[PDB]
RNA sequence: UUAGGCGGCCACAGCGGUGGGGUUGCCUCCCGUACCCAUCCCGAACACGGAAGAUAAGCCCACCAGCGUUCCGGGGAGUACUGGAGUGCGCGAGCCUCUGGGAAACCCGGUUCGCCGCCACC
RNA sequence: AGUGCAAGAGCAAAAGAUAGCUUGACAGUGUUCUUCCCAACGAGGAACGCUGACGCGAAAGCGUGGUCUAGCGAACCAAUU
RNA sequence: CCUGUCAAACUCCAAACUUACAGACGCCGUUUGACGCGGGGAUUCCGGUGCGCGGGGUA
């Protein structure tokens, strides 16, 4: 910008979306990356592989396409994240993918977070992913319990669009139920 | 030379071009080459490890297997055959 | 196709320039060779430029010189139309001459020695210390100039 | 010491003051002369002294010539005459002398000189059409104190 | 348009740069929340050779804590023009600093895809004096 | 790609600027702290839970060249420099001719306000 | 800017700063290059492996001392494990 | 703004050229066996001159 000698960061560095130092460390494994990402309303898992002209996504799942299997609940919570990971995971098996490394991009490794939920889901789907159990939220939180009890302290329904009053982690089960099953069109 | 260390006279060849300054892209550090492949040798100023003796900059050897992640490249220094342990970051495919 | 004639000796000649001459089959002063006009050969003559005289000869001249100085790959067998006819893909020296100039074949290809061992220039040449443009004999010549030389060395 | 000792450019450029110490101050008093508050475009005539050979001119020579030239323009146009002359070169080249046989011969620093390629303008004056022959004389005296031969070329000036 | 543009208070930073502390207790009362120590850098002839070491304390208030402080703090001062930043900030007073900014300031403070706020969205001195003055006090 | 995710080349992509875009869609800003997690003090951030509002930021779309940058035309310039050769010139430092290469600055006019790959998506 | 010290070079979500934790400045054994361009020569050095045991990290991964190039010593004998 | 100058230990630029590898043509090798490899024997480790590029020195 300033002159001939000025150094401009690689595009994705100035867009502030890619941590290259962390990236290179991920790539050093030789395994596909389980790219876990999240937005205010959604969550998304992708199994990315290295390619000659850019990365190559071999499979993926999005919280949005969760309803496509019987989900009427929100898509920015824990139950959401896990199930998406699993959905993405299952599809990964389809394409022949067997192992992955967790890439949480610019998200923080907070214990019990969603990117870890996405990871536990993808692992349950059958993907071999280097992990650590005592960094994953407790099973019930994944189900969505923490929110039910939050809804317990009612007075004004937690959810605006009536999906249900006292919410449901039991639905999480019906949805996971449907995914771990064979039939299901991936 | 006044001294005979490895980086003697390496001022230019080991200095980065202003705009190439800073951490280099991971792509070429992770690249994979096959045995028999021709590769040009050129140290990347920005990359500390995996380098070969500067004196060999500019060579175009032949991947003949690898050691760990580093590559074993065969070259002919003058009339002598030498094997060079070098990481992808400092290699480039030929042609 | 250019005719190449060595006019300057090997003593004190750069070795890489001397080796180049030998690759073009000339090994003595006055010896002449016929080289196709390719990028590769082009570089070569440009390199030997200061110790030689070259240029494209006329069909006629090439015929005179072939008749007078062409030799078999081995032996003293005289090379004439009859020889040409019974040993080459041609009918006579002219058919050969034409083919060479058109670069369809080479002396070696037709069992002829790659070199024409010419004779010293009758009446001498224009000197080997200066190029053609400066009045000398070194360097690229005119088809007419090359002809004058080759004929004088017939 | 004879200029024969330094007039030629037969040594590497030696100018880096960050590695040289004890460099004698220049003897050149001024590079801008005449009425320097006025511009150069403000004059009808522009004459320069052109060096004919590439050389090295020691500061003691730039000062002698510049002086013996401006001194003339002063004596002819007055201590405030309507003219302006410029010595456009500065002595960047540091000179030595081995002043103990050839052992440890690198020399001690003894002076400075300006490198001037042939055809370049060493000095340049801008005068009115009147004082044109006064500047030509100032240069005649100037080129008599510098090694090379010079041409007194007349740039803007078609009043012949 | 005006809604997502009308200013707000990002933070109220009250601090007592001393130079060697025992003053934390008052700020703990005047603001309502815990204060933090202030380390320094560079050695100073003024018996200040201990780089890392207590020299001050500060409190950063946000939302109610912030406002509830200004309600009783602003009156204590006599705001002026110069006393304002070029970004729309102003500090008075024990220092009392008020950082004002428009709605989506987060874009420059978040981790992922952060970005610098365009000059157009940056608060102005005039815009600052206004908003503020437009709430319990005068200007210059 | 009517706004997304991961990238490759890493300014042709920077700097600055103008215009346009969103009722249950997307990205955001945005709302809010019971939880997982968080601040040497601050739910600012990080993390989590969420939709009253919004297109003013960001972002995406269209575009402008004043600065920076890439490339190209024309001029500078076949100049500067130079590999090979010379019983060519010069008192000399040095120059010239023939042969094969061939800039840089700068001015003028254009180009450039990213290109491309994988995935997902009214 | 800083990165212990010459100079040249490297580094910005770090190779710099702060904080916390830690002892990989670890054991065994090699490959290669360097020392010694080409081209034989020791001690010394570096990069890169395999095995062992550990530290930190969610994990990929990083750690065979200090970002890279100076800080080094044969046989005989002694002491030591 | 304008205007006057520089760099062996400066470089936003940048040759000629030197150089790694490969293919092509050339030359060469498969009774003259090249390239490569093993072994016997050395001599040699005062050099000089021209030209080009130098560094020191008034030379
Ligand atoms: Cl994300
Ligand atoms: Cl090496
Ligand atoms: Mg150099
Ligand atoms: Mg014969
Ligand atoms: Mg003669
Ligand atoms: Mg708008
Ligand atoms: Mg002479
Ligand atoms: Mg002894
Ligand atoms: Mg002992
Ligand atoms: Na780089
Ligand atoms: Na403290
Ligand atoms: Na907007
Ligand atoms: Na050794
Ligand atoms: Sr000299
Ligand atoms: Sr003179
Ligand atoms: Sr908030
Ligand atoms: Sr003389
Ligand atoms: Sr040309
Ligand atoms: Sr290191
Ligand atoms: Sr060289």
């Amino acid at each position: 910008a300033t002159g001939p000698r000025y150094k401009v960061p690689m595009r994705r560095r100035r867009e502030a979306r890619t941590d290259y130092h962390q990236r290179l460390r991920l790539l050093k494994s030789g395994k596909p990356r389980l790219v876990a990402r999240k937005s205010n309303k959604h969550v998304r898992a992708q199994l990315v592989t290295l390619g000659p002209n850019g990365d190559d996504t071999l499979a993926s799942a999005h919280s949005s396409d969760l309803a496509e299997y019987g989900w009427e609940a929100p898509t920015g919570n824990m139950p959401s994240a896990y199930l998406t990971g699993l959905l993405a995971g299952l599809r990964a098996q389809e394409a022949g993918v067997e192992e992955a490394v967790l890439d949480i991009g610019l998200n923080s490794p907070t214990p019990g977070s969603k990117v870890f939920a996405i990871q536990e889901g993808a692992i349950d789907a059958g993907l071999d992913i280097p992990h650590n159990d005592d960094v994953l939220a407790d099973w019930q939180r994944t189900r969505g319990a923490h929110i039910a009890e939050y809804d317990e302290q009612l007075e004004e329904p937690l959810y605006s669009g009536d999906f249900d009053a006292a919410d449901l982690p039991e639905h999480f089960d019906e949805l996971r139920e449907t995914l771990l099953d064979g039939d299901i069109e991936l | 030379p006044s001294s005979n260390g490895p980086l003697e006279g390496t001022r230019g060849k080991l200095k980065n071009k202003p705009r190439d300054r800073g951490t280099s892209p991971p792509q070429r550090a992770v690249e994979e080459f096959d045995d028999g492949e021709k590769v040009h040798l050129k140290i990347d100023p920005s990359v500390p490890n995996g380098r070969f003796h500067p004196r060999f900059d500019g060579q175009t050897g032949t991947v003949e297997g690898k050691q760990g992640d580093a590559y074993k490249v065969d070259i002919v220094d003058g009339g002598k055959e030498k094997t060079i342990i070098v990481t992808a970051a400092h290699l480039r495919r030929q042609e | 196709m250019h005719a190449l004639v060595q006019l300057r000796g090997e003593v004190n000649m750069h070795t890489d320039i001397q080796d180049t001459l030998e690759m073009l089959n000339i090994h003595h002063v006055n010896h002449c060779t016929l080289v196709p006009e390719t990028d590769a050969y082009r570089g070569m003559v440009a390199k030997v430029n200061d110790f030689v005289a070259f240029g494209e000869p006329s069909q006629e001249t090439l015929e005179t010189v072939l008749a007078t100085r062409a030799e078999p790959l081995e032996g003293d067998a005289d090379v004439d139309d009859e020889w040409v006819a019974e040993h080459t893909d041609y009918d006579d020296i002219s058919g050969l001459a034409f083919a060479l100039l058109s670069e369809e074949t080479t002396l070696r290809e037709q069992g002829l020695s790659p070199t024409l061992r010419l004779h010293p220039p009758r009446g001498g040449h224009d000197g080997v210390k200066h190029p053609v443009k400066e009045g000398g004999q070194l360097g690229k010549h005119d088809t007419e100039g090359i002809d004058d030389l080759l004929e004088a060395m017939r | 010491k004879p200029a024969s000792m330094y007039r030629d450019i037969d040594k590497p450029a030696y100018t880096r003051r960050e590695y040289i110490t004890g460099i004698p101050g220049s003897k050149i008093a001024q590079h801008k002369m005449g009425r320097k508050q006025k511009d150069a475009d403000d004059y009808p005539v522009q004459i320069s002294l052109i060096v004919e050979e590439t050389v090295q001119l020691r500061h003691g020579s730039l000062e002698a010539s510049r002086l013996s030239a401006n001194r003339h323009l002063i004596k002819e146009l007055g201590e405030e005459g309507d003219y302006k002359m410029t010595l456009r070169k500065f002595p960047h080249q540091v000179l030595r002398e081995n002043k103990d046989g050839m052992r440890a011969a690198f020399g001690k620093i003894v002076g400075t000189a300006a490198r001037v390629q042939a055809g370049e303008q060493l000095f340049t004056a801008y005068c009115n059409v009147e004082d044109a022959e006064h500047v030509k004389e100032a240069f005649r005296r100037a080129y008599n104190k510098i090694t090379p031969s010079c041409r007194i070329d007349s740039s803007p000036a078609g009043n012949a | 348009f005006h809604e997502m543009r009308e200013p707000r208070i990002e933070k109220v930073v009250v601090h007592m740069g001393i130079g060697h502390a025992n003053a934390e207790d008052i700020l703990g009362e005047i603001t309502g929340q815990m204060p933090v120590r202030t380390k320094a850098k560079r050695t100073v002839g003024e018996f200040d050779i201990r780089e890392g070491d207590p020299i001050g304390a500060k409190v950063t208030l946000r939302d109610e804590m912030a406002e509830e402080f200004l309600q009783t703090a602003l009156p204590l001062a006599e705001l002026a023009t110069s006393q304002f930043d070029d970004t729309g900030n102003f500090s008075f007073g024990l220092d009392v600093t008020v950082n004002l900014v428009r709605p989506g300031y987060r874009v420059a403070k978040r981790d992922k895809a952060s970005r610098s706020i365009p000059t157009k969205h940056r608060l102005n001195p005039a815009d600052a004096v206004a908003f503020i003055e437009s709430t319990y006090d005068v200007e210059v």
